[PDB]
C-alpha cells in the first residue's frame, strides 16, 4: 500500500465498523489529517445490540475450539437458535467463528 | 427499643488459627473492657475452646456481641477443594435470595436458615460448602439420611 | 400541575380529532372476517389465551359492526390445519355469524396457518358482490411464518386485480407479506397494519374498524342501487315466511312482490330487491355530514355563560378554561357535552337551537 499514499495526494478510507480509528494509522504507515467517528442521531433506538454470556440454565457459553464438542455448551447454543427463530419474524443470520466449528457444531445438532 | 439493640453488632471478632481460638479486636480500646471484666478470666488473646459458649453468652449480656465472620478469599492457610455445580443444576429463584441475604457486604455470615420441609435444605448447605472451597464437615441425624444425602 | 397535566393530555389527545374533513365513504360494505386458529395462537401471553380472547372480541366486533353499518353484510373465515375453513356464508343476519363464533369457541386451535389459502377463500367469497358495494378484509394473523401451497405474491396481485382491501391486526411483530399485503393493497398506505402493544389496546382497533374506510378518488365509481321500503303488517294468523319456510306471527310485506319477510334489513327472496326502513339509512348519515370538532376557548377572553348551553352544568372555577365552543355557532359547552355529543350523539344542539 505504500506506492498507493504516494501516488495519490487525496485519499479517503471510510467504512462502517472502522475502529479503532488509531490503528490504523500505526499498521499502515500513513498520517492523516483528521479521523472521527460519526454516531446516529436516531430519535427512536432503532438497533438493540445485547451479549450473552450464559444460557438459560446460567452456565457460561464460549465458542472455544478446544471445547466444541461440549454437551453443555451445544445444547445452550441450541436452545439459543431455537427460542430466537420462534419470535424471529422474517429472517435471521447466524454467524460462526469458522466453518469448521460450524461445520461440526451442526452435525451435533442435527443428531 | 430500637436504638438500644441496633448499635450493638460489629465490635469485636472470634477468629479461630491452628485448632487454637483467639478473641481478635481490631481497636485497642476492648482490651480494658473484655480483660477487666469478671466472668472473663488489633490486640489479640486467646480463649479457651469450651469457654466459647460461655463468652459468647456474656457477650449477649454486656452491650457489645460477637459476630462470626470468615475472610475465607485471604485465607490460604486452609487448603481448598475444587468443586462446582454441574451445569443440570437449577438454582431456584428462592435459594438465590437467601445466599445474597448472606453474602451482601461481600463476608461469609455465620448463621441460620429456614426453609419449608423438602425445599431444599440440603442443597443449601451444599452450596455454602461448594462457594466456600475450603475443607467442610456435614452432620446428619440420622443413617437413611446420611445415605441419601451422599447420593 | 397535576390538574394541568390531564388538561395538556387531552389538549394532545384533542390535537388529532383537529383535523376532520367530510372524506368520501362506502356506506355499503362486504366484510370477510378471518381469524388465526394455529399452534402459534396457543400462547399465554393474552389471558386465558390467544383464541379465547380474540374469539371473545370477535363476538362484540359482529354486534358493533351490524350496529353502525345496518345495510352491511359480513363473512368469517378460519385458518386450520393449514387450510381455510369456512363457517360462515356472506349475508346480513347479525344473529347467524354470532352463532357459528360461540360453537367455534369450543374448539382447540391446532396447526399452521395459511394466508394464501384465507385470501384465496375470501377472493372467491367477495367475487358475487355487487359493483356498488366496498369489499374489505379483516385478517388476525398471529404467527410470525406461513405456509402456502403456491405464490403468495400471485394472490396479493389478483386482489388488488379485484379492487379488494385488506386490513390485518398482528400480536407479536410485524411480517413482511402482510405490510406488503397491506400496502399494495391500499394505494401504498401503511396505516392498515396495525400492531397491538397490550390487551387493552387490542379493544380500541377491533372498534375503530367499524367505521367505514375512505374511498381513493381515483377508485371512483357512481351508481344507483335500486331498493324498497316495506310496509310492516299485522296479522290475526301465522303464516309461513318466503325466507325460513316457518309459521311467524308476522313480517314485513315487500312493496315490488307483496312477499312476506321475517327480520330486516334482507334482500328479498323472490324479487332479490334490498328491503330496508328509514332507520337503516338514518344512522349512516353522521358519517356523510360529520360535527365540526368544537376547539377550546383560551382563558383569555370572556365566557359566555357559567353553565352549559345544553345540560346546564356549571364551568369549574378551579388555570385552563373547561369550555369549548362550536364555530358554527358560538356556543360554548362542557367536556362532559363534547365526548357525548361526538360519540353518541351526532348534532350539535347549538347550531339547531339557532332560527334562520
Ligand atoms: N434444586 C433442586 N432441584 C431438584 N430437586 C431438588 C432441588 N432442591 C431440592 N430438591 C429435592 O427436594 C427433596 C428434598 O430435599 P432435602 O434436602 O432432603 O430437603 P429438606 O432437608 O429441606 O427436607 C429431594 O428429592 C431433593 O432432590
Ligand atoms: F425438612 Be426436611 F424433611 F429435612
Ligand atoms: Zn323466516
Ligand atoms: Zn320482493
Ligand atoms: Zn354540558
Ligand atoms: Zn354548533
Amino acid at each position: 500500500i505504500k506506492p498507493v499514499f504516494e501516488r495519490f495526494s487525496s485519499v479517503i478510507i471510510t467504512s462502517g465498523t472502522i475502529s479503532p480509528l488509531d490503528m490504523y494509522p500505526r499498521m499502515l504507515n500513513f498520517k492523516t489529517v483528521l479521523q472521527k467517528s460519526y454516531a446516529m442521531t436516531l430519535a427512536k433506538k432503532s438497533f438493540l445490540p445485547m451479549i450473552i454470556t450464559k444460557g438459560s440454565d446460567q452456565v457460561a457459553i464460549s465458542s472455544r475450539f478446544e471445547i466444541r464438542n461440549d454437551p453443555s455448551i451445544v445444547r445452550n447454543y441450541g436452545s439459543m437458535l431455537v427460542e430466537f427463530a420462534k419470535i424471529t419474524p422474517d429472517g435471521m443470520v447466524v454467524f460462526f467463528p469458522s466453518y469448521l466449528y460450524m461445520e461440526s457444531i451442526v452435525s451435533m445438532w442435527q443428531t | 427499643f430500637i436504638k438500644g439493640a441496633t448499635i450493638s453488632y460489629g465490635k469485636v471478632k472470634l477468629v479461630i488459627k491452628h485448632n487454637r481460638y483467639f478473641v481478635e479486636t481490631t481497636q485497642a480500646d476492648i482490651l480494658q473492657m473484655l480483660l477487666n471484666d469478671s466472668v472473663i478470666g488489633v490486640h489479640s488473646f486467646e480463649i479457651a475452646n469450651e469457654s466459647v459458649e460461655v463468652v459468647k453468652k456474656r457477650c449477649q449480656e454486656i452491650d457489645y456481641p460477637v459476630l462470626e465472620e470468615y475472610d475465607f478469599r485471604n485465607d490460604h492457610r486452609n487448603p481448598d477443594l475444587d468443586i462446582d455445580l454441574k451445569p443440570s443444576t437449577q438454582i431456584r429463584p428462592y435459594q438465590e435470595k437467601s445466599l445474597s441475604k448472606m453474602f451482601g457486604n461481600g463476608r461469609a455470615r455465620s448463621g441460620i436458615i429456614v426453609l419449608p420441609c423438602g425445599a431444599g435444605k440440603t442443597l443449601v448447605g451444599i452450596t455454602a460448602a461448594c462457594t466456600i472451597k475450603k475443607s467442610v464437615i456435614v452432620l446428619c441425624t440420622s443413617s437413611v439420611s446420611v445415605m441419601q444425602w451422599r447420593q | 400541575a397535576s390538574l394541568v397535566a390531564s388538561i395538556v393530555e387531552a389538549r394532545k389527545k384533542r390535537t388529532a380529532k383537529k383535523n376532520i374533513t367530510p372524506y368520501q365513504r362506502g356506506i355499503i360494505r362486504s366484510l370477510i372476517l378471518t381469524l388465526d386458529c394455529s399452534e402459534a395462537m396457543l400462547e399465554k401471553d393474552l389471558r386465558p389465551n390467544r383464541h379465547a380472547m380474540i374469539i371473545q372480541y370477535a363476538i362484540d366486533f359482529v354486534h358493533e359492526f351490524f350496529d353502525q353499518n345496518p345495510i352491511s353484510q359480513m363473512g368469517i373465515i378460519i385458518m386450520r390445519n393449514g387450510l381455510a375453513q369456512l363457517v360462515s356464508q356472506v349475508s346480513g343476519n347479525p344473529q347467524d355469524h354470532i352463532d357459528a363464533l360461540k360453537s367455534i369457541r369450543k374448539q382447540e386451535p391446532k396447526g399452521n396457518p395459511s394466508l394464501q389459502n384465507a385470501l384465496e377463500m375470501a377472493r372467491g367469497l367477495l367475487l358475487p358482490v355487487p359493483a356498488h358495494c366496498t369489499r374489505e378484509v379483516l385478517i388476525v394473523f398471529g404467527s410470525l411464518s406461513t405456509t402456502d401451497p403456491g405464490d403468495i405474491h400471485q394472490t396479493i396481485d389478483s386482489l388488488v386485480s379485484e379492487k379488494i382491501r385488506v386490513k390485518v391486526l398482528g400480536l407479536s411483530a410485524q411480517v413482511a407479506i402482510c405490510k406488503e399485503l397491506c400496502k399494495a393493497t391500499n394505494y401504498g398506505d401503511e396505516s392498515f397494519y396495525k400492531i397491538l402493544l397490550d390487551e387493552t389496546h387490542l379493544k380500541e382497533l377491533f372498534n375503530e374498524a367499524v367505521t367505514p374506510l375512505p374511498v381513493n378518488k381515483i377508485n371512483k365509481g357512481f351508481t344507483l342501487v335500486k331498493m324498497g321500503f316495506p310496509t310492516r303488517i299485522f296479522e290475526d294468523t301465522p303464516t309461513f315466511c318466503s325466507c325460513h319456510s316457518k309459521l311467524v306471527y308476522g313480517g314485513y310485506f315487500c312493496p315490488n312482490c307483496h312477499s312476506k319477510v321475517c327480520s330486516l334489513p334482507t334482500v328479498c327472496p323472490c324479487c332479490d330487491l334490498m328491503l330496508i326502513l328509514s332507520t337503516h339509512l338514518a344512522r349512516s348519515y353522521h358519517h356523510l355530514m360529520p360535527l365540526k370538532t368544537f376547539a377550546e376557548v383560551p382563558t383569555t377572553e370572556k365566557f359566555r355563560s357559567e353553565d352549559c348551553f345544553s345540560c346546564q352544568s356549571r364551568f369549574p372555577i378551579l388555570l385552563t378554561s373547561s369550555r369549548y365552543r362550536c364555530e358554527d355557532c358560538k356556543q360554548e359547552f362542557c367536556v362532559d357535552c363534547d365526548v357525548f355529543i361526538h360519540e353518541i350523539l351526532h348534532n350539535c344542539p347549538g347550531c339547531e337551537s339557532k332560527p334562520v
